[PDB]
């Protein structure tokens, strides 16, 4: 039994530093030593109650790359919860009698935690629940930073955009606070700032963070600049002032940047990253997405395989 | 070297000199070639005559020589133009615009349902002399239009 | 490396006579010598941004008949391009880091060509882009004409219906102009006529074509009568006069027809073919659809297999 | 009697000669006031040196006559500029665009909810010397905007 | 032929202290001694293209109270302009050939101005145009203000609300800057502040004015507290943050309030003036409204009648 065996992956806050390390290490192995039938005979429900291109297709692709079968729904509209009034509790209850793991993405914060109280032995994997967490994104981002920085400590990381509704940054900050010496620069409209709950943890850990009103102020320092999309779908109408990207990244502002720096982004990008950045050796968002394949395979292996040997 | 034929003529050492620009076309090239940007003593002559040819437009931009494509792109807008490279108050090279195989960026596909509009890409058609008018074929939708229509961008 | 290996299948106009021949020949082989694991271990994205029954399910069925796994979306509504504003360029960019081929059908002309500029080594297969092309339909139609006429030359072919918005006929005319001696009769409302770009090619090749205002005029001559559905979804509102089938085929008009003639149709039919034609030894539209299985298997084999031996 | 420094022919019978237009204006004035929509001999000299007026710009329109009305309308772009009235080669007149009290048919009211955008009327603005810049007030919506922000045609 | 006869009443910036004093004295004489046939045989168009309860109704009662007749609309949905695509210009062109005057309210700024260029001889009264002017509101506010303070010169005036889109404050502020010694206080969210053109006219005129963050910060030095509604229907989406009133007048705020201070408001109010205020002695909005009859009968009397009412 590996530490991750049959564990629910709901919140980075429930995961430890060595847990995250076993994933990155396994990811690395699969990425060079493909295990085509590691999951032969399993059937995973890929249940997404909210839109997805990357998350769902990477997950489904990983399952297939490992021999799993997949069954599920990409829209809640044609489910019985959609047209018949079924609770989410009962939906998870019956589905868990069919399959081996459940990858779920939902619009309301806490939809994943609630799934666990209703699924028995079936591990639940959080592909995103509202603006709360998205641990799998964070596993693929950590893998992407590791492989380009050769480290997960003492890094200088800037997080730009919607930090408030961004479950991507909520989960990545809690992960990167688990390693040592990392420094954080948060650049976001005041309305969409970093929640206090995460800052307080930082203080409580004695992590060095700070605020800035422009990328220009930090460009020369960061090793990683995590650009984020404004969560239009979640904004309360009073926040409607904040729909257009306040901070936009053009190829020219990467001029004083460290040679080793990589621009990451969870994607989809709208206008926060002008397309001319794409051709700079700094843009790493598409390599970061392909990484979704290797990190999520690793997770399915670790969670459904009592003992992995590669 | 010499002094031109007709009256009001302007001089220069090195630079490009486009002549024969049909009437009302000179100001437009001045727009869609972004010539006016360069602070090089530009000279322009709208509605000058044109002997048996009528009236002509002409531009003179010192120290400036046209792109490795602009002459080809200048072929559609004004086929009968003449591009004179003037080095040291003399023509060390004269050219006629040739219509290229294909034209990129400058044109906008008239088919509204073409994906080139919506997506971040460069338009590019393939030029093919047809019967008198030239036909342009969108790289993307595969349709071929008359340049009459395409030249409504 | 077969000629088709890793090639994008975007437009019949980019395909040659021997290319089309290798497909038909391979089709024929698979249709009798099933290769159950020819594609074991691959994962193909079946991305349809527009409605489909035949094309999508035949494609997906072929992939499975060959051991491939499939991952994808039958509706763009629940994608990130659907609800998050993502460009089609970025969608194709990330998806191509997951899979081996991408079968895509889209509403706008040129959506497939654009996919290639964004997918690297990943071959793109055009399941239809607006009213422009549909090469796979044409491969299954050529297979259907070959197997019933015993030839692809000197045939007399009538094309009836919406010839203007019909990507089906645009691609089939360019294919059938690549063989010799074929003669074409085009029967269509003036508003929805055969584009000039295709006629000019015909002339340029010296192909014999002609126009007719009724099926009655040509019934006794054609070997193949390709009936087409009026593209209601594409019609500009000024063309709204042309929504009802101007030319309808009833069982009685097949009376003077050659015994060897087969009625083909891409389908779905609405009212252009009365259902009593279904029982005549002339109707070949359902046999033509099943043919989708064999021609598209062939294509996936030829494109993903460096060297095929059957 | 233009100036001297290597020759080229350049003098006209009658017409107008807007002299002392600063850089990147000349093009703007030809476009806005449509001073190119005529069969008349026009000679636009750009960047051509004039001392204090280092990189001045110049335009000459034959037969063409400005109006006190027109001339004033140039103070919104090239105010210092001087209009020289040349008749039969003799410079007969010489104005300098002062400030007009109302700008018509040229600008476009930046207020998107302005009635001017829907109805078939002619835009119109009152000009005012705000403080630093000039203040433009829409005739219809009554809003005033930096003379710099108000767009045109 | 009195100064305003056959004159158009489009904006308070075209009128003068004398014109205004002309209207209020007439208002006064009319209130004391009604003239039931003062407009016998006139037919007036009441054309409202935006909503209204007081402007339209007080306007129409006024025409009737003076013997005139009324034709019009209260919604352009069933007008040719609304269902057949007509221009406002043509609308006023045809209308000005039936009636003696056009009283109109319109959703776009400068629509009343426009109509003057096409109404020929018929005068155009502006019952409000977008967020520009509302001159007849201004007339009744003045009348009510003089009624309750004895004068219009040297008054302490606080305007609270949406000062940016309030067409009422634009007019009224301009009307009082035509009198001497008036002092202004402005309390508004920063997004809905008095427009520049008004603050400028103030400075040029040497009028004293200052911003404030609380009604209470002026409660003691004011004679007239002018309350306004957040012009909700005019806000841009990016201003949806100020859609709910920030300053609400409750009774207990009228504690240090001057004895002669009245609360005015052009109505309708939503949450900015609590109902308890209604029964204190400072509330004067419903009387302010009722005074609309007189400012309006007077205006009509003056524009359509030649000699100073005898
Ligand atoms: O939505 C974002 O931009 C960030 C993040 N994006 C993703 O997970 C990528 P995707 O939506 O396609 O699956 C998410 O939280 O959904
Ligand atoms: O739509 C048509 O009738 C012709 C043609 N039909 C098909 O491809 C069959 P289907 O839509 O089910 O996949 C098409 O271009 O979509
Ligand atoms: O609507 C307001 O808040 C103030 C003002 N209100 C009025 O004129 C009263 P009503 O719209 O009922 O005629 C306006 O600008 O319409
Ligand atoms: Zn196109
Ligand atoms: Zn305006």
């Amino acid at each position: 039994a590996n530490p991750l065996y049959q564990k629910h992956i709901i919140s980075i806050n429930d995961l430890s530093r060595d847990d995250l390390n076993l994933v990155l290490a396994t990811a690395a192995k699969l990425k060079a030593n493909p295990q085509p039938e590691l999951l032969k005979h399993k059937v995973i429900a890929s249940c997404f109650f909210e839109a997805s291109t990357r998350t769902r297709l990477s997950f489904e692709t990983s399952m297939h790359r490992l021999g799993a079968s997949v069954v599920g729904f990409s829209d809640s509209a044609n489910t019985s919860l959609g047209k018949k009034g079924e609770t989410l509790a009962d939906t998870i209850s019956v589905i868990s009698t069919y399959v081996d793991a459940i990858v779920m993405r939902h619009p309301q914060e806490g939809a994943a935690r609630l799934a666990t109280e209703f699924s028995g032995n079936v591990p639940v994997l959080n592909a995103g629940d509202g603006s709360n967490q998205h641990p799998t994104q964070t596993l693929l981002d950590l893998f992407t930073i590791q492989q380009t920085q050769g480290r997960l400590d003492n890094l200088h990381v800037a997080m730009v955009g919607d930090l408030k509704y961004g479950r991507t940054v909520h989960s990545l900050t809690q992960a990167l606070a688990k390693f040592d010496g990392n420094r954080f620069y948060f650049i976001a409209p005041d309305a969409l700032a970093m929640p206090e709950y995460i800052l307080d943890m930082l203080d409580e850990k004695g992590i060095a963070w700070s605020l800035h009103s422009s990328i220009e102020e930090v460009m020369a320092e960061v090793d990683i600049l995590y650009m984020t999309r404004v969560q239009k779908e979640r904004l309360d109408p009073s926040e409607y002032a904040n729909v257009k990207a306040q901070f936009v990244l053009r190829a020219s502002d990467l001029h004083n940047a460290k040679a080793n720096m990589k621009v990451l982004h969870p994607l989809p990008r709208v206008d926060e990253i002008a397309t001319d950045v794409d051709k700079t050796p700094h843009a790493w968002y598409f390599q970061q997405a392909g990484n979704g394949i290797f990190a999520r395979q690793a997770l399915l292996a670790l969670v459904l395989n009592r003992d992995l040997v590669l | 070297m010499t002094h031109d034929n007709k009256l009001q003529v302007e001089a220069i050492k090195r630079g490009t000199v486009i002549d024969h620009i049909p009437a009302q076309i000179g100001f437009k090239l001045l727009s869609l070639f972004k010539l006016t940007e360069t602070d090089q003593r530009i000279t322009i002559g709208l509605n000058l005559p044109s002997g048996e040819m009528g009236r002509k437009d002409l531009i003179k931009i010192e120290n400036t020589f046209l792109s490795e494509d602009q002459v080809d792109q200048l072929a559609l807008y004004a086929p009968q133009a003449t591009v004179n490279r003037i080095d040291n108050y003399e023509v060390v090279g004269k050219s006629r615009p040739s219509l290229p195989e294909r034209i990129d960026n400058v044109l906008v596909c008239p088919n509204s349902n073409c994906i080139s509009h919506a997506e971040p890409v460069s338009s590019s058609f393939a030029v093919r002399k047809r019967a008198n008018d030239i036909a342009l074929k969108c790289k993307y939708c595969e349709k071929e239009f008359s340049h009459n229509v395409v030249l409504a961008n």
